[PDB]
This record gives C-alpha cells, sequence and structure tokens, in this order.
RNA sequence: GCUAAAUACCGGCACGAGACCGAUAGUCAACAAGUACCGUAAGGGAAAGUUGAAAAGAACUUUGAAGAGAGAGUUCAAGA
RNA sequence: CGGCUACCCACCCGACCCGUCUUGAAACACGGACCAAGGAGUCUAACACGUGCGCGAGUCGGGGGCUACGAAAGCCGCCGUGGCGCAAUGAAGGUGAAGGCCGGCGCCGGCCGAGGUGGGAUCCCGAGGCCUUCCAGUCCGCCGAGGGCGCACCACCGGCCCGUCUCGCCCGCCGCGCCGGGGAGGUGGAGCACGAGCGCACGUGUUAGGACCCGAAAGAUGGUGAACUAUGCC
RNA sequence: AGGGGCGAAAGACUAAUCGAACCAUCUAGUAGCUGGUUCCCUCCAAAGUUUCCCUCAGGAUAGCUGGCGCUCUCCGCAGUU
RNA sequence: CCGGCUCGCUGGUGUGGAGCCGGGCGUGGAAUGCGAGUGCCUAGUGGGCCACUUUUGGUAAGCAGAACUGGCGCUGCGGG
RNA sequence: GACGAGUAGGAGGGCCGCUGCGGUGAGCCUUGAAGCCUAGGGCGCGGGCCCGGGUGGAGCCGCCGCAGGUGCAGAUCUUGG
C-alpha cells in the first residue's frame, strides 16, 4: 500500500539475508594486524624498500582514464633487454618483472 | 596551539586546510551594546506604567 | 455556549528560534529590545528572519547581491542578508560593498575585503544604525531548493511539469505507458 | 450481506468546512487556448514594438510639453462650535492662552 | 532515540495509534508493489507515469569509460586557472594568451553557457559546442582539439 | 600440473573486554543438567541459589512414646 | 482547642461491571475466581518531508595508511580515487542552454551590454510641521502629502537549450559528397533564464525484512515404528 | 513402512493419533479474519462519502483532520440580505 | 476615459481587432459581518443510524432505497 | 481581553516513573542504604513525590546530557501461589 508521493523502491531483502551478513566489528584489530605483518616484514628484509620492488609507469587503458599515469605490474621484457637487465636478475635486485607486457608506443 | 589550529589571519601550518571557525557576532557584551548613546538615542520612550 | 470554531484560533507562527545556538540567541535578545522599542519595522522583520528555519534563509550568493545593489538610487548602502553570502565563481570584477550578513564563506570575505569591502555582524550593525537607516534587506532565493521541483500539480497529469521520484534517471525508469502517445496514453 | 450504494448526506457539511472557495482572480489572465492565428499575429506585433520607440517618445515629450504648459497657464449652534473650536488642540491654543488669562 | 520516539506517549491508548475500527493488520494491501495494475493503479498513474512498459533499444554489454564525457561551462572557464593568469593576461601588452588546457583539469567538453569575458583565451579541449566556439571567436581567441 | 601472502571461522585450546542479562532474566542447564522424568523408537526434557563473621548448629532441666513444646544457653541478632 | 485531607459508622441525593466488536452494550454477546512476576510498533536498509549543526559550488574519509580507558582520538591531500551536486534532452546516432545598435564590401571592425509588466515587506528623497515671551535664525533628531530603486515570492508576456513538424533561403571546405552548419513559425521535456548542495543527527510517514504481539486447516525434506491391530508364512 | 503397508471392503487397522501415522527441520510458514496492545496533563479534531480494482469483512485515490510553517495588514473574504 | 506607436492576422476606407507605452479622475461608489492568502508532511476513515418536511418499492413493518438540514455515533446536563 | 466538550486520530509540556553510561553535588550512608508495612504530617489537578514510626544490614540518590529489552486489567495471556 503505497502512500501519497514518493519513490517505487525494489529492496534486495526477499532472501534470508540475516544468515549472511558480515560485520565490521573487527576492522580495527585487522588494522593492528596488517600494521603489525607489514612492521614485521620491514624488519625483516633490514635494507631492502618496505614498498616491496620497483613498479614502471603506466597509464589506465579506458578513454576515461587515459590521461593519468598509475603504478605498473612490472617492467616489460623488451624495456628491461634495452636497459640491459637480465630477466632473472631483475627480480633479484628488486625489480617487478611480467613478460606479457607489450610496448606498441 | 598556533601551528596546530592557525591564527585568524594566519591558517593552520600542520592541517591541509583549516582556520578558526569566524564569529557571528565579535562584540558580545550585551549591555555594553545596549547601555551605549548611539543605541540609546534612537529609542521610543519607556512605558511602565502598569495599567 | 459560543459559536465559534477553534480550527485557526492558534497562530502557527514562530516566537523564538528552535536552535540552541547562544549566539543567535544573543542577537535574538537585542533585536527583541531594539523591535519592542523602536518604531522601525526594519528591526522586526530581521527579528522575524532571526527567528526563521535553515531553510527559510537560504544562501544569497554573491552575485544576487551584486546585481541587487547595482540597481540605480541605492549608491554605497548597507546590503544585509540575515542568511548566509556564499562565495559565486561565475563573476570577475567585486564593487566596493557594505555586507551585513550572519555567516560569511572564507574565500567569499577574502574576496571582499579584497575589492574592499567591508563585513560587519549584527551587533555592530545595531551600533552602525539601530533602526538600520540606509540598509538594503536581501533575501536569497527560497524556492531555489531542488524539493520544490517535486511540489505542486501532480506528475502523471495534464498541464503539470512536476518531476517525479525516480531512483535513477535513464531510458528504463519510467519513461513508457504514462510518458508516449504510443504505449497507452501521453499528458 | 447488503449495504446501501450512495449518499451523499454529510458531504454539504464537509465542503463548507473548509469553505467552496472561488478560484482567486488574477490580473493578465494567460493566453493559452486562444486562436493560433491570433495569436502569432499578437507575438509578431510584441516582436516589432520595439523599432516604433523613437515616434513614440516624441509624441509623449510633445505631450507632457502639452500639458507642462496648459498646467503654467491655468496657474450644530454656534456657541458649540465655538466650544469644540476652543477644545480642538491645535486651533484652540490661542482660545485656551486667552482665558487662562482671563482667569488672572 | 527512543526516548523521544511516539511509542513513550501511546501507552495507555488501546489501539496504539492505528484505529479500532479497521485495526493495524499485516498486510492488507499486499506485499510491496503488489497490484500496480490492478487496485493501486490510480497511485501509479497520478506518481509514476511511464513506470510500465519497455522503450528504447538494448544496449548489452554497456561500458560507461566509452561515452564518459564530462562538460564545463565558459563562465566557470576561467576559474579552473589561477587567478594570477587572468590578471597578467590582462594587464599583459603585447597581447599574448593564455592557454587553458581543460583536459588537464579533467573537463572533455566545453559549452558556452555564460558571459565570456573580453580577454583573448586559447582552449584546448577535447570536444566544442557550436555556441561555445563561436562565443571564442567573438571575444577573440582560439580552439585548440586534442585527442 | 604446482604455488605462500593478503581472505572466511557460531566446532576446539588458552585468553581479554562489555553503555548486555541479574535466578519467571540471561544458554535448556549459575546447583549431582541434556541430570531427573515420559515415550517401543526416532526424540522430548524440567523445577531447583542465598543460616551465620565464625556452627558458636542450641549443653543441661521439665511433660509426652515421638513429632513437638516450656525454660536455659550461643550470637549484636534466633524478630537468622 | 484545631487537623478539609487518611480509619470506621449513620443519613440525603446520584449511582447497572469492566474491556472489546458494533449504527446501537449493563446486556439473555464474548474474555475476566483472586494475587505476584513477565508481556507486545523494537532493529537493519531504502526513500520522502520537516527541523538542528558544519562547510559551501562545493561537500564527504565511510575503504586504506601514519602515530588501562584506547577496538578510542588525531593526521593524510600528489591517499578526493569514488558517491552526490554543478546540464538537460533524444530510443539512438548525437546535440547541449540572451541579444541589440553603428560604418564598409551574407561577411568584416567598433559601441551598448545578460529581459519586460502588475502586485510587492523593507529602504531613499522631502510641500511642511513637532511651542515656553516674541521675531529672524542654525545644528541633532522625529512625523509626514507626494515621488523613486524595488528583497523574496506570485501571475502573465517575452527569450534560450534538446527531440519533432512545416515553410524555406543562404554559408564552409584537406578530401564540394546521399557532406557539414545556420532562420522563422507551432509543438513535446522530470530544462536554462546570475547556484543550494554535501555530510551528520532528530522526528514523522511508507516499504522489504519474523516486522506490534499470539494464532491455523495446509506443503516439503530427512528419519522411527507390524511390542496394539490388518494380512501372508514358519 | 506412509501417498506407502494391509484390508471376506466399514475409508476399516497401521502403538489411545488414520478420508493419508509419528518425530525433527524448513518455520517465528501466510492470514484482506478474531483477541490484546502498558504513565499524566493541555490543545485541535473526523468519516462511513466520489472514482477504480476477480472489488463487497479489503485496498488505492479524492474528501474530512492534525502538525509545521511562510507572505503580508493594523486591500480582500462571506453556507447572509 | 484621453493621446501615440506595433501587427507577417482581416481588410474599399489610419477599416477591424489585439498588443505595447504616455496622461488625467479617490465621494475607495448597496447593507452587514470578519485579518486574510499561500506551501509541504500526514494519521484515522472508506459497515452507519435516527428525526421534520419531499419521495420510490412493498398493504404494512423498529422494512428496504433516495434529497436538504440537524443530531446519535464521538455528548455530558435539566425535562419526557 | 476572548475561550475551555470529545471517540478514532494528531501535536505539545512533563521539577511524572524505571534501568544503565559520561559529567556534576568536598552528595548520603554500620550514630544504619535499598526493599517492605504503616488508623502518621503533607505537597502536586494529575502522572507521582518529600518527611514521621517499625523490620533491614550494605549499598543509594538529586541536577545537566546520552542510550533503551522503560510504565499493564484484561489477550479462553505465560509461570507460580
Ligand atoms: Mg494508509
Ligand atoms: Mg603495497
Ligand atoms: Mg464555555
Ligand atoms: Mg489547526
Ligand atoms: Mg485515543
Ligand atoms: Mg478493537
Ligand atoms: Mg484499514
Ligand atoms: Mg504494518
Ligand atoms: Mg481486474
Ligand atoms: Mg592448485
Ligand atoms: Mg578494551
Ligand atoms: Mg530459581
Ligand atoms: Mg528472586
Ligand atoms: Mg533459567
Ligand atoms: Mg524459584
Ligand atoms: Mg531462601
Ligand atoms: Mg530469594
Ligand atoms: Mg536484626
Ligand atoms: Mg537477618
Ligand atoms: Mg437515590
Ligand atoms: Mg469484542
Ligand atoms: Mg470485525
Ligand atoms: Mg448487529
Ligand atoms: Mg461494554
Ligand atoms: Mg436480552
Ligand atoms: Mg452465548
Ligand atoms: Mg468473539
Ligand atoms: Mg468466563
Ligand atoms: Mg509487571
Ligand atoms: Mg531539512
Ligand atoms: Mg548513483
Ligand atoms: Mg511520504
Ligand atoms: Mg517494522
Ligand atoms: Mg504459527
Ligand atoms: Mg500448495
Ligand atoms: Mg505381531
Ligand atoms: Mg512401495
Ligand atoms: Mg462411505
Ligand atoms: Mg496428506
Ligand atoms: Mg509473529
Ligand atoms: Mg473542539
Ligand atoms: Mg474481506
Ligand atoms: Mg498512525
Ligand atoms: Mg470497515
Ligand atoms: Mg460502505
Ligand atoms: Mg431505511
Ligand atoms: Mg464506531
Ligand atoms: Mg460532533
Ligand atoms: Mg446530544
Ligand atoms: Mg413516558
Ligand atoms: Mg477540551
Ligand atoms: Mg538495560
Ligand atoms: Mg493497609
Ligand atoms: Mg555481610
Ligand atoms: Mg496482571
Amino acid at each position: 500500500a503505497p502512500s501519497r508521493n514518493g519513490m517505487i523502491l525494489k529492496p534486495h531483502f526477499h532472501k534470508d539475508w540475516q544468515r549472511r551478513v558480515a560485520t565490521w566489528f573487527n576492522q580495527p584489530a585487522r588494522k593492528i594486524r596488517r600494521r603489525k605483518a607489514r612492521q614485521a616484514r620491514a624488519r625483516r628484509i633490514a635494507p631492502r624498500p618496505a614498498a616491496g620492488p620497483i613498479r614502471p609507469i603506466v597509464r589506465c587503458p579506458t578513454v576515461r582514464y587515459h590521461t593519468k599515469v598509475r603504478a605498473g605490474r612490472g617492467f616489460s621484457l623488451e624495456e628491461l633487454r634495452v636497459a640491459g637487465i637480465h630477466k632473472k636478475v631483475a627480480r633479484t635486485i628488486g625489480i617487478s618483472v611480467d613478460p606479457r607486457r607489450r610496448n606498441k608506443s | 596551539l598556533d601551528d596546530l589550529y592557525g591564527t585568524w589571519r594566519k591558517a593552520a601550518s600542520l592541517k591541509s586546510n583549516y582556520n578558526l571557525p569566524m564569529h557571528k557576532m565579535l562584540n558580545t557584551d550585551l549591555s555594553r551594546i545596549l547601555k551605549s548613546p548611539e543605541i540609546q538615542r534612537a529609542l521610543r520612550a519607556p512605558r511602565k506604567k502598569i495599567h | 455556549g459560543v459559536d465559534i470554531r477553534h480550527n485557526k484560533d492558534r497562530k502557527v507562527r514562530r516566537k523564538e528560534p528552535k536552535s540552541q545556538d547562544i549566539y543567535l540567541r544573543l542577537l535574538v535578545k537585542l533585536y527583541r529590545f531594539l523591535a519592542r522599542r523602536t518604531n522601525s519595522t526594519f528591526n522586526q522583520v530581521v527579528l522575524k528572519r532571526l527567528f526563521m528555519s535553515r531553510t527559510n534563509r537560504p544562501p544569497l550568493s554573491l552575485s544576487r547581491m551584486i546585481r541587487k545593489m547595482k540597481l540605480p538610487g541605492r549608491e554605497n548602502k548597507t546590503a544585509v542578508v540575515v542568511g548566509t553570502v556564499t562565495d559565486d565563481v561565475r563573476v570577475q570584477e567585486v564593487p566596493k560593498l557594505k555586507v551585513c550578513a550572519l555567516r560569511v564563506t572564507s574565500r567569499a570575505r577574502s574576496r571582499i575585503l579584497k575589492a574592499g569591502g567591508k563585513i560587519l555582524t549584527f551587533d555592530q550593525l545595531a551600533l552602525d544604525s539601530p533602526k538600520g537607516r540606509g540598509t538594503v534587506l536581501l533575501s536569497g532565493p527560497r524556492k531555489g531548493r531542488e524539493v520544490y521541483r517535486h511540489f505542486g500539480k501532480a506528475p502523471g497529469t495534464p498541464h503539470s511539469h512536476t518531476k517525479p521520484y525516480v531512483r535513477s534517471k535513464g531510458r528504463k525508469f519510467e519513461r513508457a505507458r504514462g510518458r508516449r502517445a504510443s504505449r497507452g496514453y501521453k499528458n | 450481506a447488503k449495504s446501501k450504494n450512495h449518499t451523499t448526506h454529510n458531504q454539504s457539511r464537509k465542503w463548507h468546512r473548509n469553505g467552496i472557495k472561488k478560484p482567486r482572480s488574477q490580473r493578465y489572465e494567460s493566453l493559452k487556448g486562444v486562436d493560433p492565428k491570433f495569436l502569432r499575429n499578437m507575438r509578431f506585433a510584441k516582436k516589432h514594438n520595439k523599432k516604433g520607440l523613437k515616434k513614440m517618445q516624441a509624441n509623449n515629450a510633445k505631450a507632457m510639453a502639452a500639458r507642462a504648459e496648459a498646467i503654467k497657464a491655468l496657474v450644530v449652534s454656534r456657541k458649540l462650535h465655538r466650544l469644540a473650536y476652543i477644545a480642538h488642540p491645535k486651533l484652540g491654543r490661542r482660545a485656551r492662552a486667552r482665558i487662562a488669562r482671563g482667569l488672572r | 532515540p527512543s526516548r523521544l520516539r511516539k511509542t513513550r506517549k501511546l501507552r495507555g491508548h488501546v489501539s496504539h495509534g492505528h484505529g479500532r475500527i479497521g485495526k493495524h493488520r499485516k498486510h492488507p494491501g499486499g506485499r510491496g508493489n503488489a497490484g500496480g495494475m490492478h487496485h493501486h493503479r490510480i497511485n501509479f498513474d497520478k506518481y509514476h507515469p511511464g513506470y510500465f512498459g519497455k522503450v528504447g533499444m538494448r544496449h548489452y554489454h554497456l561500458k560507461r569509460n566509452q561515452s564518459f564525457c564530462p562538460t564545463v561551462n565558459l563562465d566557470k572557464l576561467w576559474t579552473l586557472v589561477s587567478e594570477q593568469t587572468r590578471v597578467n593576461a590582462a594587464k599583459n601588452k603585447t597581447g599574448a594568451a593564455p592557454i587553458i588546457d581543460v583536459v588537464r583539469s579533467g573537463y572533455y567538453k566545453v559549452l558556452g553557457k555564460g558571459k565570456l569575458p573580453k580577454q583573448p583565451v586559447i582552449v584546448k579541449a577535447k570536444f566544442f559546442s557550436r555556441r561555445a566556439e563561436e562565443k571564442i571567436k567573438g571575444v577573440g581567441g582560439a580552439c585548440v582539439l586534442v585527442a
């Protein structure tokens, strides 16, 4: 029985949603757990960078974001061979490598 | 404190963009405001004769 | 008994603000005294607009006050807005202004001061002018809120341009039956 | 399970409780529903009103001068009445002054 | 809070603010939007016109990035660049005009709505409206297209 | 065909906390509780906390067979 | 001696037992021996409206990261990605929101520049006047015939944007083409026409959830019974 | 062994349950139909009527009502003549 | 009412009509009474009944169905 | 100055009532708190509240804000007597 004026609504509560509901009461605890693991990792690799290896310059694919530059997955093999860095030693010295990247530019 | 919350004319140097909230009124002394010649001159005669 | 109907025997008008802001109540006290002890109705109108709620005093933009103070005759007057003076970015040159408002945004006041204006609150406005002489009282667009698009004659009715309540404007949402002359009828 | 069909008993009282108000007549009624050809003629007249401005201004100036020179060319009982005249504040001030002197 | 709700003042009244003749039953009018075509026809026609039926073509795999094209107006055009750019261009005597790269700001299409101040500009956008371009030409300026 | 990490946890071990509940409440169960008890069986399934600081739990006399009284005594208090 | 009130008794008047359904209840209508304890519009999400606060054409760290109560609190800004708003219309290809005047040959240079009318709270000017002996006389105020610029807002007339219909004449070229653009007049739009939104909190109403509390006749899934009884056999 | 068994056939018996046994779960199944719906005071104050519905014990929608206000005053309106 | 423009509509006729400006007239042009106007959210209701007069079916009905007004419902009090 | 009815229903004021939380009363309290009884003194229209007397032996309340599993005469209401 809808009222005089208002929206028509189609809530997705017709299933047994109460049986499967996730609550974030452990959010601060998980933040602390991530923080402690991150610090433990950082002190484990004493001189190595905390953020890990180095990732390449990459611009987003879609038209909406082709004017912005983000972080990449890894340096392409063509880029590595131009730089004179072996594909097996780059990861050892801390360079992210993924062989699937092409270079059309 | 001044570097934390900023001055009236200087914004906070440690916050990204913050400044002290401006007062809705400056001279809060209501009695002093009322008991001044400027306002009292432009007033009507009182009527304190209870009928 | 009496043949008196009490449907409207009680006025619905306000007598005090519905907010606990102490600064607003102090200004209310000041203008209460001025309204009851002066013969000028300007204070009474200011007192009423002080009593009015947030939505009844929409934020008057800088462009509106510039255009309204640009009218001939009211040169170097005092523009008084009971609401809020907000910065408007679609304007380049700001003349010297005499602004009296409850609050002005951080960059609007900077723009006016840079232009050479002066912003004074109501407590100092009373000292400058008890009766409000040499002042122009301005109000923002009270119908400017988006909710007024939904009010009036009901939608889906001939000669009624009312925005319907749609969860998402799009192709499939309330476009077929009552909107077209093909799928049934159109109003 | 029969029941009564139609009733109009309390409706008049319901109407008059809020009053059967006539529509609020307002000046300059809208022009919807008029003959489109006549409407087009009116819109064209309002569109081309601007060009006939200088002649209108001159005629208004001549009329104003005509009226300006025209205006230049043109340019119960007595005892109760007396007591009311005295009792009047503005016009009885001198009479009250004299009767005050008369008492002295 | 439940302290200020109406239920606190409904204690002592039998019907709890729901009527005595027609009791507050569970679902007297069906569940949700039931009977929109049958017994809620008046409401769904007086308040939701066009609700029933399909219209238009169907776009199966729709991606918002292809149609992504935010627009800006000429009144806000000068707001994108700093104030000192405009004042220096106005003060400039050699006739050099500032270049406004609206793409860097984040708008692809430029629409000409507001008054444009009398000052030469070079608007470097992705799309232009006819009135926007003619306003720029009329005020004195250039339009640069980029991909 | 293999592969940690970030991810899920009302079973289990050991923990900390609560704007929660306070013995008709809160788990069915604060106690010899999934016990007593019923059904052939699958299964169903309770009620039930408060002596006193310390038993100092009332020596001894008296009627009655005794239950149980009348004195006396312990205890700040047997109106514990 | 005073104490209406709270204990009992006596008298006069009134006085049918509560709840609920019903047009109509004290009803020969249903529930009700009495007492104690428990007991029924709560919570999540969405929307709308109104109110309070902050900021304001911006607004919001809700996710992540840095530093007993504290699982709090503060900070990030080249973590505002993203949501909402700032632009609508069309099914879509798409398009996407004032103009007028002057001089030269539809085009070039310059000027004015972002509607009009009626009602409009307030504000501005002022024909005179507000007396202490009387005259001229100034300064500070106050009232006022009349005249104005007119907030918000209402009504109408205009104008602009997108779809569509009709009548049309022009304009541009890197590829003069089944090319692209422009006018006037009607019409449809949840539009513009000098912002009003965003976040949080409160109240109300509706909805989906057990959804104010108790209540079925039923349906499905998986298991237990021939120790009574029905029947066959030994 | 349950929509199955068995019936010299009564829809009879199938553990006091048979025109479809018992137990647990789905399940707090749905109910336009009954019952109940908890403190005080103040103020305002109704309808059983129009239209539509496989609609008649119900709803949606107008009407009646309340609340919140807002724009003005010290011209307008009227169950009247 | 008085002048002056506009019109692509209609025309012998500055014809018709409409629109837009300017100017003037306050004894505020029946009585009486009353401060009005306007915008949002919204419960409950959607089984009625009775009475004067009008009136349909039925002989008639504390019958059934209509119209105006007033009541009961929602309402106590004095009288019957 | 005028007015005071009221079912369903709506709104407002509660220095009406219960539980817990943050503040606050140099708050109360074994020289006696909560609870309970009382032919006691009262106040407030009313929700209810403050003192007096008896039992009790260990916790309790006022004000400003916050939160709710917050008020019973019924429901062939549940448990117990
Ligand atoms: Mg309803
Ligand atoms: Mg990382
Ligand atoms: Mg009376
Ligand atoms: Mg009212
Ligand atoms: Mg009630
Ligand atoms: Mg009832
Ligand atoms: Mg109902
Ligand atoms: Mg409901
Ligand atoms: Mg049908
Ligand atoms: Mg694997
Ligand atoms: Mg902790
Ligand atoms: Mg117990
Ligand atoms: Mg107990
Ligand atoms: Mg228990
Ligand atoms: Mg017990
Ligand atoms: Mg005991
Ligand atoms: Mg006990
Ligand atoms: Mg004792
Ligand atoms: Mg004891
Ligand atoms: Mg009697
Ligand atoms: Mg009943
Ligand atoms: Mg019923
Ligand atoms: Mg009956
Ligand atoms: Mg009764
Ligand atoms: Mg009887
Ligand atoms: Mg009976
Ligand atoms: Mg019954
Ligand atoms: Mg009985
Ligand atoms: Mg109780
Ligand atoms: Mg609001
Ligand atoms: Mg969205
Ligand atoms: Mg609503
Ligand atoms: Mg609910
Ligand atoms: Mg059930
Ligand atoms: Mg079925
Ligand atoms: Mg056998
Ligand atoms: Mg078989
Ligand atoms: Mg048979
Ligand atoms: Mg069956
Ligand atoms: Mg239930
Ligand atoms: Mg009343
Ligand atoms: Mg029904
Ligand atoms: Mg309600
Ligand atoms: Mg009914
Ligand atoms: Mg009916
Ligand atoms: Mg009848
Ligand atoms: Mg009734
Ligand atoms: Mg009545
Ligand atoms: Mg009566
Ligand atoms: Mg008689
Ligand atoms: Mg009353
Ligand atoms: Mg609690
Ligand atoms: Mg007693
Ligand atoms: Mg002890
Ligand atoms: Mg009871």
